[PDB]
């Protein structure tokens, strides 16, 4: 019938658009049929963002096969933008630090929660998109014009909206992240990046409490976004961030490719991390110190309150309670906020010193070592069994320790934080890691990094080139990383962006580069005026 | 009102008459006087400078920007502490009950 | 209970002074009815206006207060937000703006009924029913949209257009499922605490007493995303014959065998990076 | 002169209570200070500002009051508003949506 | 629903759009003085209205 041969038809031009080599070596979790369901009978396009994302994309593949890269930064305004294209910078940034700082109408600015409604990136893109096609607009005004010899001598400016834009986590579950592509799209913008963070969860001004969600729903996150793109005909450029580098914790230990991660406790008669922080707390809030009463958040039971206890009072740290106690009734009982800041950073290091943290990769080595150091026949070497470990969920590495005759008292459970969240190891080993799961769901591959450091960006480079060696891959520089307290040279900050590229780093970007400017030209302008 | 596209320069103007006017104005009664749309030129000049700087001189590029900002001790030095940090640090330390977990173990 | 202090509020506010006086007063006085229904064992009984309209016509035939439900806005949509089934996808700011619509709408009632009030004689205003359009509005505010600065951003939203009233499930967002008797997903009891602890942390800043309703889908709930709370640990169910790979394993296994026996469209076993040992 | 009368005002008013505590003490203060400057024939010589930062950093400077003109207004667009030239051909909203950005950092910065 | 019974096309009249008012516009008698933006962002909720019926 004309409806199922409309459908087929299709499905057909569907099939050849995934198979393409846009996608070479992507995974989707999902058929041609499944996308063609949900287009409807209306026709729709997204012009703007489907032409752009192609020759965005094309370009990309042609700098990174010459080993070149665009080196760019974040516009805080759609003047900017303009301004960066003639100026001659290739493509935009969009990031959510500076939309968090600019507000709206509706949004106080503040710092980069990314806890803003998720249409506001996406607004903030539809503003630059706007700029840029107006721009080119003008432009063709003024030299429809000219004379032939005018146009060759007067340079025009290249205004295709080549942006990549930041989804953050995604802001939510799929829904949520095929509603953010979705607007994202509509204004007309081709790229997108996404991390492997638990939305709602980042800190300002902390070493600790950075959360990572497991592989499995990050990937999810990609797929979802690939198949919104698919609905809509854009071939998207999907940016897959970890943010694995510094982070220190995991809200689940589900997903087998985080696993060798996971830190563990060894010495097992101690008390769980939680009960022992909550203990700490009610002493403090028993001794009179009603404004701490956060272990009111639990409940948690009498035996392990006293347990809990137990402990804290062996290793010193009640001690440290009532002496902090009695200097805040010493001060005239004003805030404890920095007094108890200052027992928790002891608590934190008393107990992590007598849990005996470490991977269960580890907790096996050393038995191992151990075994060869006593003389004792060997069944598989330290380094095979690291390797074996790398690549192994705790199931299989507990079932071959097992086997070795190696079975070492580990407890990630005991180590997890009060809110649940697992320790993980935290590192460039583990940003490889989830970075390679993403990899086929993924045009581009972005380590997350607050130094500016060759040698870290070549270690990521290098592990993903070895498997994938066709990635593109992206790298952030930080507005607040000191440059000059590195002691480069000049030279050497002339030439970094140029390795960057030499390494496989196309698209590299000074995040909210913006918003500096903005304010030391703000700053400068209202001074010189007063004077 | 002070347009500005007026071009100064071409007024004849000494650069002390330039930096008196305002004052002039305020002597017959103009109490609020203004260059309309002076942030959209100054933000501008910014981009094309910084985008200039960027292309020519890579990452010396952000380390002149930040050398400025040291030079007069703008508060942009310290972007995190200026876009309010502290204050959403202490939100989040309310809303957990001091038990979300901010300290490193490792 | 508050988990912070006086103190901790205090610190939020600034020096300019800010007032939320539509939803100040309205909360004040909703809170004081509620009390004095329940005191007499009486309630009220309402719906989910759809438009502006149907809220001023729900205060004149005489129900006291409204509620806003997420449903429904999902239903309605906007000129950026497609409309869809009740998944808590759009924007946080999205039952918000249509609140504040039903707030202008009951206000405006009230000045244009004021308006002719003042134009009556004393008698025929004994004789003329006056209709309350207080706005006493219980909106909702799905599971929060996130850790404590969504739940903040999402409560300071409706206080500013006058919401005196906000409802938070214990749901983790982004998990809703349409006609599936499985798939509900809690989340742990210390986390939904702390979405009503943020809650009250805002409406505490800004000078408001807003209502805050915590809703529990623990009926019909199936899942959890965590283990790590001590008061939903008693509802875990766990395996007791523990020779029996896990759920997980086998589901994955299942799944694979369809794919390797030509079922190629069932490939979501590649989402995940199980080993061989386990397969087996 | 008003060409109307107090009852005018107050028979718009409804009596649910309002409040526009922000313009409200502004505008007092505001218009105090420029008193103030014209009895001692002096003058604030500002700019308008075309970010939210821009207008923090200008009170930072020392600078008393802010300008919001249209022709930035027109020169920024917004996600619905293509940019372009100063013909106030923008919804009525367009000003007052871009001030209360610098009114809601203002606000914040004195928060912070 | 008015296309589910057979009506071919829709109307959309400023008369309504005053009355509904938005999250920023107090809803009141037709003037046509909210913003300019005010009827098309109406009609867009239609359009989307329309286009998703389609899709499901
Ligand atoms: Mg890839
Ligand atoms: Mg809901
Ligand atoms: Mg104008
Ligand atoms: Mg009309």
């Amino acid at each position: 019938t004309p409806f199922e041969q409309d459908f087929e038809k299709d499905v057909a031009a569907t099939q050849r658009y995934f198979d393409s080599s846009r996608f070479a070596g992507i995974i989707r979790l999902y058929t041609a049929r499944q996308v063609v369901e949900q287009r409807g009978t209306i026709p729709v396009d997204h012009i703007v963002a489907r032409e752009a994302a192609g020759a965005f994309y094309e370009r990309l593949r042609e700098l990174f096969a010459a080993r070149k890269s665009i080196t760019t930064f974040g516009p805080y305004s759609p003047g900017q933008a303009v301004s960066m294209k003639r100026m001659g910078i290739e493509a935009i940034y969009l990031g959510g630090w500076a939309t968090s700082a600019k507000g709206s109408s509706t949004e106080d600015p503040g710092p980069d929660l990314a806890s803003y409604p998720l249409s506001q990136v996406p607004d903030d893109a539809a503003v630059l998109v706007r700029a840029l096609l107006t721009a080119d607009r003008n432009q063709h005004y003024l030299r429809l014009q000219m004379s032939e010899r005018q146009r060759a001598a007067t340079p025009a400016y290249d205004f295709r909206p080549f942006i990549i834009a930041d989804a953050d986590t995604g802001h939510g579950g799929d829904p949520h992240v095929r509603n953010l592509i979705r607007r994202f799209v509509e204004v007309g913008v081709p790229g997108y990046h996404i991390e492997d963070q638990r939305p709602g969860t980042k800190k300002c001004g902390h070493q600790g409490g950075k959360v990572l969600v497991p592989s499995d729903e990050q990937i999810k996150r990609l797929n979802a976004a690939r198949f919104q793109l698919d609905i809509m005909r854009v071939p998207g450029i999907i940016v897959a961030r970890t943010d694995a580098e510094a982070a220190n914790l995991i809200d689940s230990r589900a997903d087998e490719r985080d696993q060798p991660f996971l830190l563990g406790a060894t010495k097992l008669d101690v008390p769980s991390y939680k009960s022992c922080f909550l203990a700490m707390v009610r002493r403090f809030y028993e001794l009179g110190v009603k404004e701490l009463n956060g272990h009111l958040l639990y409940a948690l039971g009498d035996s392990e309150y006293a347990a809990a206890g137990g402990w804290l009072e062996r290793q010193g740290i009640f001690g440290l309670v009532s002496d902090a106690v009695n200097a805040w009734r010493e001060d005239g009982q004003q805030s404890i906020d920095g007094i108890f800041d200052q027992v928790e950073s002891r608590f934190v290091a008393a107990w992590e010193d007598d849990a005996g943290l470490m991977t269960y990769g580890e907790a096996v080595a050393d038995v191992l070592e151990f075994g060869q150091s006593e003389g004792e026949p060997i069944g598989m070497a330290p380094e095979e069994w690291r390797a074996f470990a790398a690549r192994a969920s705790l199931h299989a590495a507990r079932a071959k320790a097992k086997e070795l005759g190696a079975d070492p008292p580990w407890d990630c459970e005991l180590a997890k934080t009060p809110e649940g969240y697992y320790q993980i190891r935290g590192g460039i080993p583990y940003a490889i890691a989830k970075s390679l799961a993403a990899a086929p769901f993924a045009d581009i591959l972005w380590m997350e990094t607050k130094t500016a450091d060759l040698a870290d960006a070549r270690q990521f480079a290098e592990a993903i080139h070895a498997e994938f060696p066709d990635q593109m891959l992206a790298y952030n520089l930080s507005p607040s990383f000191n440059w000059d307290t590195t002691g480069m040279t000049d030279e050497e900050m002339r030439r970094f962006p140029e390795e960057l590229g030499k390494m496989g780093f196309v698209f590299n970007f000074i995040t909210y580069g913006g918003h500096q400017i903005d304010g030391v030209a703000a700053e400068e302008f209202a001074t010189a005026l007063r004077q | 009102n002070l347009s500005p596209s007026f071009n100064w320069d071409t007024t004849g103007m000494t650069d002390e008459e330039m930096r008196r006017f305002p004052e002039e104005l305020g002597k017959m009664g103009f109490v609020f006087n203004f260059i309309t749309y002076g942030g959209h030129q100054i933000d501008g000049v910014a981009a094309e400078e910084f985008a200039t700087a960027l292309r020519q001189d890579g990452m010396l590029a952000l380390a002149r920007l930040q050398r400025k900002m040291r030079l007069v001790e703008s508060p942009y030095r310290t972007p995190q502490t200026l876009v309010g940090g502290p204050r959403s640090d202490a939100a989040l330390a309310a809303s957990s009950g001091r038990t979300a977990t901010t300290k490193a173990m490792g």
